[PDB]
């Protein structure tokens, strides 16, 4: 059957400033099947507080799901995504950089 | 607004 | 400009452990209206854009009953699928169905789709011309001859020509402000260096609606496409998107390097130079 591998892209959804409250996203897109783990991650344990787009697909019928939640970036505190999928042999971790 | 089975 | 209504409808099975889970949701361009969740306790079609609310309660009731017969008949389909397939009890498939249509400038009919696809592929699609259809495979071939003796596409073009294009124009109208909008890139580009002989050149584009750019690289004039890294259009989650496009290059060669943007939104493609 046909699986085609989520691309993971984490990022905030306005330029990031120390101590100015944000929303956190992580967006996976050209999945197939649509059974998906993602996870958003503050200092590596999962954040409870997420909210998720409703599942929808592209002219070529992979899958694409928004994952978000507010936040306030800080100086010391670490982001990312974990996902898992069954294209991928253990779960990823892409980690948040804001300086892309 | 919304309007068959295979 | 043009405009499109879609609506996306995906039902997965999920042997023994309950009936199918089905999703639906409708967009007008890239903006999604409503949703439906086979799996969530209210078991209605719900608003997801603030233009819809509006909408009174026969439209609600009306949207509720035919989403739910939509999702009885991907049921159906489920099993006849795993028939025409030969397929176990056992494993998961995913049927996913999508229909709508565009409307040029004037907001008159312009063209109407209605297309399926099983575990991923292609299965049927309705032509251009929506008298005809295209059958992927044999098992297709058999909906084909199925939908030809029930008279299948005369119904649909009866729909795509008409209802589809008239709530379209009706949302254009109510949702104005956010759907006849067309907000242009911000543009920029980022300079790091990977090592002390290399440095990677992204160009960005931010808070743009609607989701369609093009973002490309050139050195000396030329395209870079097999150098360059495009990341997939993405939503910031406000209405806007967001891309971006990276080649590294030499370090001492940026000024050869080029990246241009093109939009709706913008009255002329923008090109940026480090220099």
């Amino acid at each position: 059957m046909i699986q085609r591998t989520p691309k993971i892209q984490v990022y905030s959804r306005h330029p990031a400033e120390n101590g100015k409250s944000n929303f956190l996203n992580c967006y996976v897109s050209g999945f197939h099947p649509s059974d998906i783990e993602v996870d958003l991650l503050k200092n590596g344990e999962r954040i409870e507080k997420v909210e998720h787009s409703d599942l929808s697909f592209s002219k070529d019928w992979s899958f694409y799901l928004l994952y978000y939640t507010e936040f306030t970036p800080t100086e010391k505190d670490e982001y990312a995504c974990r996902v898992n999928h069954v294209t991928l042999s253990q779960p990823k971790i892409v980690k948040w950089d804001r300086d892309m | 607004x919304l309007a068959l089975t295979v | 400009g043009s405009h499109s209504m879609r609506y996306f409808f995906t039902s997965v099975s999920r042997p023994g452990r309950g009936e199918p889970r089905f999703i639906a949701v409708g967009y007008v361009d890239d903006t999604q209206f409503v949703r439906f969740d086979s799996d969530a306790a209210s078991q209605r079609m719900e608003p997801r854009a603030p233009w819809i609310e509006q909408e009174g309660p026969e439209y609600w009731d009306g949207e509720t009953r035919k989403v739910k017969a939509h999702s009885q008949t991907h049921r159906v389909d489920l099993g006849t699928l795993r028939g025409y397939y030969n397929q176990s009890e056992a494993g998961s498939h995913t049927v996913q169905r999508m229909y709508g249509c565009d409307v040029g400038s004037d907001w008159r009919f312009l063209r109407g789709y209605h297309q399926y696809a099983y575990d991923g592929k292609d299965y049927i699609a309705l032509k251009e011309d929506l008298r005809s259809w295209t059958a992927a495979d044999m098992a297709a071939q058999t909906t084909k001859h199925k939908w030809e003796a029930a008279h299948v596409a005369e119904q649909l073009r009866a729909y795509l020509e008409g209802t589809c294009v008239e709530w379209l124009r009706r949302y254009l109208e109510n949702g104005k402000e956010t759907l006849q909008r067309t907000d242009a890139p911000k543009t920029h580009m980022t300079h790091h260096a990977v090592s002390d002989h290399e440095a990677t050149l992204r160009c960005w584009a931010l808070s743009f609606y609607p989701a369609e750019i093009t973002l490309t690289w050139q050195r000396d004039g030329e395209d870079q496409t097999q150098d360059t890294e495009l990341v997939e259009t993405r939503p910031a989650g406000d209405g806007t998107f967001q891309k971006w496009a990276a080649v590294v290059v030499p370090s001492g060669q940026e000024q050869r390097y080029t990246c241009h943007v093109q939009h709706e939104g913008l009255p002329k493609p923008l090109t940026l130079r480090w220099e």
